[PDB]
């Protein structure tokens, strides 16, 4: 899945809807460890992330 | 017989189409050219089987330098403005023809004799038609 | 240095000086072309290296002998003619390594393929050319030299035209220095105390290719050819010049932990 950030949804808001359509949604550490997120709310409000399972 | 792996391709390539309607056909149609005369090698080789394992040997050419495509056909229109080069590079076979020793000392190895030694004093042209009318 | 002249200096009595060396350098066929461009390089280098209590005090430079090396070399049957120029240039350069004793440099990437470790590799000084894990074990020059030619023959037997050697011996310009061969053996001499060996001076064009026989092949019993001098350069082994870089971790991409 690719996801696109829409203005101030957590990282543990975001990994909620990924489980709408991943069979059991990633976790939230393991959905940044995915991205290579330097920090849990180190990303831009413009920037795709990816929730591979 | 050689039929060519640029006739199997679907024909919204172009391969068969009439040549330069569109201008990606060219750069295409030089792509399939050396892994064609890889496969043209392969194609002579077995047709020289008779010739290269004959007795009564009689010359220098070894493996093939034989053009892929008839006369007739689109693919050699393609490359027709440098067909005399290819083929002349093609006629480095004839310096390959130090194999053709080897298999020779491999045909006497029948009859229990190997070749004779390679000398100073060749003139290796004729040296090798008495290697030859030997076996 | 020497005990007999060791910075031994009056003004009272007799006070000899404890603690400065001489070295001995033997040149090689480059720089003895060019003596005062090796001399400002080396007058540079020692002050770089120089210890607490020692110094240099005398430097010692070389002179050549030609060592004339009679060998009739017999070639293998089934030789090709052009592999003729492989063979000259295979028997200079195995005589080479044996009589002159050259260092090995090699890269370090190499010694990392092979079985020893990095701390092996890194042992001696910071070499920026090569890495010298053995040592050619140099003679002393305090004393004259023997050069002892019998392990030479299976040196020059390993190559593979060459079958065996017909000959080892000297045509008597061993004189000048009075070069005496020890007490019984044919293959050893003893080269009198400065000199060291040149065993082929200028030696492709001056001795191998002109076919007066300093070195006689003979191949098929008797047919003996021989080579030119720019022949047998392009099937001789051309070294490479090897720069050794810094060793370092690149970065990672940084994160923004802050």
């Amino acid at each position: 899945i690719a996801l696109r950030i829409q203005d101030g949804v957590s990282l543990a808001l975001m990994a909620a809807s990924t489980a709408s359509t991943l069979s059991g949604g990633v976790d939230y550490l393991t959905l940044a460890w995915q991205n290579g997120l330097d920090n849990l709310n180190g990303f831009v409000p413009g920037e795709i992330l990816q929730a591979t399972r | 017989s050689y039929y060519p792996v640029s006739d199997t391709l679907p024909p919204c390539y172009g391969l068969q189409h009439s040549l330069s309607e569109s201008e990606h056909l060219l750069p295409l149609h030089q792509f399939m050219l050396p892994f064609e005369q890889l496969l043209a090698c392969g194609c002579q080789q077995i047709a020289m089987l008779p010739r290269l394992l004959a007795f009564q040997r009689e010359g220098y050419e070894v493996w093939g330098d034989q053009w892929p495509f008839k006369s007739g056909s689109v693919n050699d229109d393609a490359h027709q403005d440098y067909a005399p080069a290819l083929k002349d590079l093609l006629g480095q076979i004839a310096l390959d023809s130090d194999h053709e020793l080897d298999i020779i000392n491999y045909l006497l190895g029948y009859f229990g004799t190997q070749r004779a030694p390679r000398t100073f004093t060749t003139q290796l042209d004729d040296f090798r038609a008495v290697q030859q009318g030997y076996l | 240095e020497p005990e007999k002249q060791r910075y031994t200096y009056w003004y009272a009595k007799e006070f000899t000086l404890r603690g400065n060396y001489w070295l001995y350098l033997e040149p090689t066929r480059w720089t003895q072309g060019n003596i005062a461009a090796a001399t400002r390089q080396l007058t540079e280098f020692l002050t770089k290296n120089r210890n607490i209590g020692e110094s240099v005090s005398n430097i010692i430079w070389l002179q050549p002998v030609d060592l004339p090396l009679l060998l009739d070399v017999e070639l293998d049957d089934d030789v090709g003619a052009q592999d003729v120029p492989g063979i000259f240039a295979a028997v200079y350069s195995t005589a080479e390594q044996y009589l002159m004793p050259g260092a090995q440099r090699y890269r370090t990437e190499v010694l990392q393929n092979a079985g020893m470790s990095n701390d092996q590799i890194f042992e001696g000084p910071l070499l920026e050319h090569g890495w010298i894990p053995e040592l050619p074990a140099a003679r002393d020059y305090t004393q004259r030299l023997t050069l002892n030619l019998s392990r030479l023959v299976n040196s020059l037997l390993e190559i593979e035209g060459i079958k065996h050697v017909n000959r080892l011996r000297l045509d008597d310009s061993f004189d000048k220095t009075a070069i005496e061969p020890v007490k019984g053996d044919t293959w050893s001499w003893s080269i009198k105390e400065g000199y060291y060996p040149r065993l082929w001076g200028e030696d492709p064009l001056n001795q191998l290719a002109q076919q007066n026989g300093p070195l006689r092949v003979i191949a098929k019993g008797g047919i003996s050819v021989s080579v030119s001098k720019e022949q047998i350069q392009a099937s001789l082994p051309s070294q490479s010049l090897i720069q050794n870089e810094p060793v370092i971790l690149a970065y990672g991409q940084h994160r923004d932990v802050g």
